[PDB]
């Protein structure tokens, strides 16, 4: 069924199970016309499809021209994303094909049942977390990738990226979502914190900066801290 | 004009007979139903005194057959039987109208009620939904579960209703995933119509069964096929219009005769709501939802 708080752990026993985020598939900017009416011009979006037992994320580029001569666009969104997951899940071997996918946004059920009816034991699932991979465009060098793209394209990530080596899947999840709660409450802070040092650096092949265990401490509590303070300024707390 | 004789009476029960019911007492002298319309089906049903769950009765057509009604006692409950020997059914019939212990169908003539509820009901599609097939009459029961129920037991108990899923291969041709589940017309048209039903009339007379079995036993997944079926027509871009205007009667008839006490367990407001209003034809059943708007205004 849905999944919460209760069956959190599920997420990294060893049955291969998919997250798909579609929040940054249909990207807008919002503009005046000459007339002085709005309008709105599309940029490039991208599928956030992760395994979180793994870390390996499946960064579905979607360029404007998919929307040329369109209607309902955010309508089709959802099927178009739901149509590129089920086409990575018949790209991948049998024994790689999850078993679980599961959608951040209620409204993808319907149309990814509707595209994985060949795969009928796979289980599509709705969660009641609010999880924040609609920051995911907050990560400087996914938002890059997206953003060049000149067709459809599909980049391969590690979104943990070398932490496995020392920490598991429970601990590299919870640091993940963490840092993109950050990224998602204030922005211009999250990023200071973790860039603030210009010594730490990020590896060519890496997303976040190599801290040691010890820095990747001071950290969490910076952004723990940080996304305490957000929140007292949101609610007058 | 037909006849339906009973044995006896031995226990207290509610007797109806399409849309009338009578109540008769245990060990009344009762003797059966009498002036019962030539030319469409019929379906007469009982629902005993003591327990007031399992309603149960017969669907049949005089034209088929001489019928009678006779309480099993191993059984414990009314059973349809025929004879065979003409003459001596006659010969019954004749004797208890003499007697005069027989009801009368009580048709106003004005009244097209029933035809409206069975314009497109066929005896030899109801046998091929109830299988049993050493009886031309078919039982029914509150508690018969559907083919569709059983893969989601007994199968010769079964309502084998047509098997209609929104979210199947049968209705979502590969490639038009989107276009078809958003505009159902060609799991409608070609896959239901063209394909298992051959004819708009077959779909709604099976339509219009199961919404009878819903209303006179109770039939939960009888509900359930009535209402996708009209879900799959209501979610259709490009229907017949024809359908369209016989649709908006059919529901209107059905609405009409339902029970008032039952709109809650009865309609399925999703379906409803989406018909009436969302759907590409809530523009197109005006006499349903001007029925349904001023019944059952709470339900929208």
């Amino acid at each position: 069924g849905a999944m919460n708080s209760s069956n959190y752990a599920e997420l990294f026993n060893n049955d291969i199970k998919l997250f798909v985020d579609d929040t940054n598939v249909y990207r807008v900017t919002v503009h005046k016309t000459f007339e002085g009416n709005v309008a709105t011009k599309a940029i490039n979006g991208c599928i956030f499809t992760l395994n979180p037992k793994t870390g390996h994320l499946f960064l579905k580029i979607i360029h404007t021209s998919v929307w040329a001569g369109q209607k309902r666009l955010s309508q089709l969104a959802k099927w178009k994303t739901a149509e590129e997951v089920s086409a990575l899940v018949r790209s991948l071997p049998k024994e790689e094909q999850p078993k679980q996918i599961i959608v951040t946004r209620k409204a993808m059920l319907d149309p990814l049942e509707v595209h994985m009816l060949d795969f009928p034991n796979i289980a599509i699932r709705p969660t009641e977390l609010r999880l924040p991979f609609s920051a995911a465009m907050s990560i400087d060098k996914l938002s890059d990738v997206v953003m060049k793209a000149t067709e459809p394209q599909m980049v391969l990530f590690n979104i943990y990226d070398d932490w496995l080596d020392r920490i598991s899947s429970y601990t590299a999840f919870s640091r993940l979502t963490l840092l993109l709660r950050a990224l998602k409450t204030n922005e211009e802070s999250a990023k200071m914190i973790l860039l603030s040092d210009p010594t730490i650096t990020i590896k060519s092949y890496h997303l976040w900066p190599s801290f040691t265990d010890e820095q990747w401490i001071t950290i969490e509590s910076q952004m723990r801290d940080l996304i305490l303070t957000e929140y007292g300024r949101k609610y007058n707390v | 004009m037909n006849t339906v004789p009973f044995t006896s009476a031995p226990i207290e029960v509610t007797i109806g007979i399409d849309q009338y019911s009578f109540n008769v007492k245990e060990n009344q002298p009762f003797h059966g139903i009498k002036d019962i319309p030539i030319g469409h089906v019929h379906v007469i049903h009982f629902q005993h005194a003591d327990n007031s769950s399992m309603r149960y009765g017969y669907w049949f057509d005089c034209r088929m057959g001489n019928f009678y009604i006779q309480y099993d006692p191993k059984d414990g409950l009314y059973k349809m039987m025929e004879e065979r020997d003409g003459a001596k059914f006659e010969n019954i019939v004749h004797n208890f109208k003499e007697r005069q212990m027989m009801v009368s169908y009580p048709k106003i003539d004005e009244d097209d009620t029933w035809y409206n509820l069975t314009e497109f009901v066929q005896m030899d599609k109801i046998r091929k939904i109830v299988r049993k097939d050493e009886n031309q009459f078919s039982y029914v029961d509150s508690s018969m579960t559907t083919v569709q129920e059983n893969e989601l037991s007994d199968p010769a108990h079964s309502l084998n209703y047509t098997v209609i899923n929104f979210k199947s291969r049968e209705a979502i041709r590969p490639g038009h995933e989107m276009e078809d589940f958003l505009d159902k017309s060609y799991y409608l048209n070609t896959v239901m119509l063209q394909g298992i039903f051959k004819n708009s009339s077959n779909y709604f007379g099976e339509l219009q069964f199961a919404f009878l079995n819903a209303m006179f036993f109770g039939n939960y997944g009888s509900s359930l096929q009535w209402h996708a079926m009209i879900e799959l027509i209501c979610s259709s871009a490009t229907v017949p219009k024809h359908m369209l205007d016989k649709l908006d009667e059919i529901l209107y008839y059905q609405i009409k005769t339902l029970p008032e006490q039952y709109s809650d367990i009865l309609l399925n407001e999703r379906v409803w709501n989406i018909c009436l209003y969302s759907s590409f034809q809530k523009n197109s059943l005006h006499n349903t939802e001007k029925i349904m708007e001023n019944k059952y205004p709470e339900l929208l």
